[PDB]
């Protein structure tokens, strides 16, 4: 554990010094799960016929 | 030339004429097709005279099909002269998918009524097991304490050890023995512990952390004890899943 | 109408011939397992009996380790000849201990320790004996999956 | 963690068939190891080399 | 409602299914420039804490 | 790990009736026995051993 | 966690201090996080309630 | 369809949520008291235990 | 934990404000208070005591 | 924890590139460092009156 807290602290001292975004970069990646989860969700009605759980 | 839509998207590294250029071709499955996925060929290189796609039956596909209906199966992409043929790794309305909607209805027009017996139905499966229960329940009450007891007069146990430890090391190093002819003999404890402690991870896989070590105790004290009072665990727990099993149902049909 | 449309469709028969499909796929996903399905709780079991070894390999060391700063301290030197060891030993653990941290890259805990070793025991005890793992886990997470469909079908709330 | 979150009571979890005479039989010997390798060690040591 | 809501569903369903996998697509497109300047973030941050760990 | 998911306040975790005491009042009487096994053991190893 | 299992001993010390119902913000508290999510499931932008 | 618009479902299913936010908005109504000596305590009782905790 | 599930990176882990200094205020002027509590007793038990 | 739920097995852990042999070189220096650190600090107390012995 100790380990990735110092390991998070190197990345956005990296990334705010190197005046990369992250506060867009997390919410795309966020974007995809969720998009992409429902995509799971949608197998149930298409492939199978079964109602859609949520 | 080659076809990889295995990282998310289709890449299609292809060999210009006149050219050792292997020319990587990204592309998106459906926002793209394949008229300005050629724009996007043409533009770069003058293999001009033929970007054209022909099916395998050299039927020239449309300008604007969709690039994952193209990819959906083989064809002859084509350039000036030469062709590659490409073999790309692997929803009309039908009678069958007509007859799921007919269900779907039909199931529509009993549910709202099969439900409200179910509901008056569980609720009874779930009042029988109850009462079903409530005497084997009775009984795992008092062998649970039974077993409850015999553990907890364990930790105790365990505790005033680690006094008469304390207790028996403060007399042989303060009043009768020293400090230099105690301290190994009270070295080879704590690694006898810091060894025996681990050797009784070996005995059950189960780390030896007191939180754990004592349900695991807690547990072969409650079986043992049940199983000698002859009271049933199986059946019993049985129940406790219906009962349960039963009720999630229950819960979940609030709708 | 839809009753009507219910009756004249024979759709309780496509109904049962619905489920009746899947649950025959089911068993087809568990044939092509069986074969695959003992080479590998073979491979476990050798792998576990080289797992189980070290277990016990490991006990003996701090059981000899215990047994050789016995009589250096007791009977053959001083303890306070032997101490200034027996601390550093200590020490030398707490350095491994941190060692195989940073190796492995997950805390030294005997279980996961233990797990991590079965594992390691296993890749490479398998792939010696060569029974393609790759289609095992790929395998078992439809018939899981395609399993689970029925259950989700069968549903007794659900009329099916 | 005695019970399941259904309300069953955990299976009686295993204790390895006479385990406790597998280790009780393995720290001994090993041990005894220790003991005749300690003397006989730096026996072979002081009388070869340095004390 | 609920009977419509059977008639108007496995057609919104597919609609809606051959929607999201392109803008899924559209966002991990949109995604592939910006986690380069960021998976050497990692890569920087990371040989800079797998320093200190040893 | 204080709060649920859901956002709500754990329960008032339990402290035993006045097991501070309970403990206390088991340590004491046990931690004086080891004293007294200890004497009448160093005691004993006059009459056939040690120091 | 013995810092919490401390914490929440200083809260419900202090929640009976302060006097203001624990169960209730308890009680209330859930009912959001399940209202909340039963909108939320409403909403589902698979199904179709919301046109 | 005709029994869809007959009566205006839609207009209905749009009240039936309507009446889903307000009760929301009912709830988080008589949270805020409730919240406020609850975050003071949730503040106090934790500033004793990080005294404690020094 | 580097990411989380979503594979978004987690939020800067919240460090406190004058960490090293807002620690020594407290063992440092402890240490010393630790020190002298000793010596003083030391002097304290000077006397007939066991030394 | 070493199969997943489904009933598949976890994937083969990763170890560093021979580490062992690579660790072991990395202590060893930073040992030597040790008892060259100390033998230095010792006698730089010899020199001046702080600890005689």
């Amino acid at each position: 554990e100790a380990r990735d807290r110092q390991y998070l602290l190197f990345f956005h001292k990296g990334a705010k010094k190197s005046r990369f975004d992250l506060e867009k970069y997390n919410q795309l990646k966020d974007a995809i799960a969720q998009a992409e989860m429902d995509l799971k969700r949608l197998r149930d009605p298409l492939q199978v016929h079964l109602p859609l759980r949520q | 030339v080659t076809v990889v839509y295995q990282n998310g998207l289709p890449v299609i590294s292809v060999r210009l004429p006149s050219r050792r250029e292997r020319c990587q071709f990204t592309l998106k499955p459906i926002s793209d097709s394949v008229g300005v996925f050629l724009r996007q060929l043409q533009e770069e290189d003058r293999g001009i005279d033929r970007v054209a796609i022909y099916s395998p039956d050299g039927v020239r596909v449309a300008a604007s099909t969709g690039i994952d209906l193209l990819l959906l199966d083989d064809f002859k992409l084509v350039i000036n002269d030469l062709t590659y043929h490409v073999r790309p790794p692997k929803n009309a309305a039908t009678l069958n998918d007509v007859k799921t909607l007919v269900q779907q209805l039909y199931t529509t027009l009993c549910i709202e009524q099969h439900q409200l017996n179910k509901e008056r139905e569980l609720i009874e499966r779930l009042e029988d097991l109850k009462e079903q229960l409530a005497p084997l329940e009775k009984v795992r009450i008092e062998i649970s304490r039974k077993a409850e007891k015999r553990t907890t007069l364990v930790l105790w146990g365990g505790l005033a050890y680690m006094a008469t430890q304390f207790g028996i090391l403060a007399r042989l190093t303060w009043w009768e023995y020293s400090w230099d002819i105690m301290e190994p003999v009270t070295y080879f404890i704590t690694y006898g512990s810091a060894m025996a402690m681990y050797a009784y991870f070996v005995m059950t896989r189960q780390e030896y952390v007191y939180p754990e070590a004592r349900d695991r105790q807690y547990l072969l004290f409650f079986h043992k004890g049940a199983k000698k009072s002859r009271f049933d665990l199986e059946k019993y727990n049985q129940l406790k899943d219906a009962i349960a099993q039963a009720e999630m149902d229950l819960k979940r049909l609030r709708d | 109408l839809v009753q009507q449309l219910y009756t004249t469709l024979c759709i309780e028969q496509h109904q049962l011939n619905k489920e009746r499909e899947l649950i025959e796929r089911l068993e087809d996903l568990k044939e092509q397992l069986a074969p695959l399905e003992k080479v590998r709780i073979e491979i476990s079991r050798k792998a576990e009996k080289r797992t189980t070894l070290v277990l016990w390999g490991g006990l003996a060391y701090m059981a000899t380790q215990f047994g050789i700063l016995a009589r250096l301290t007791w009977w053959e030197y001083s303890w306070d000849i032997m101490e200034p060891v027996t601390y550093f030993i200590t020490y030398g653990s707490a350095m491994a201990m941190y060692a195989y941290f940073v190796m492995t890259r997950q805390e030294y805990v005997y279980p996961e320790a233990r797990d991590r070793q079965y594992l390691l025991f296993f890749h490479k005890g398998a792939k010696k004996s060569r029974f393609d793992l790759e289609k095992y886990n790929q395998l078992k997470d439809a018939i899981a999956q395609a399993e689970m469909d029925l259950k989700r079908l069968r549903d007794p709330l659900q009329v099916h | 963690v005695i019970v399941t979150r259904s309300g069953a009571i955990l299976p009686k979890p295993v204790k390895m068939s006479f385990g406790l005479l597998r280790v009780f039989s393995i720290v001994i010997p090993f041990l005894y190891v220790g003991t005749l390798i300690s003397k006989n060690f730096a026996a072979l040591l002081e009388e070869h080399d340095i004390f």
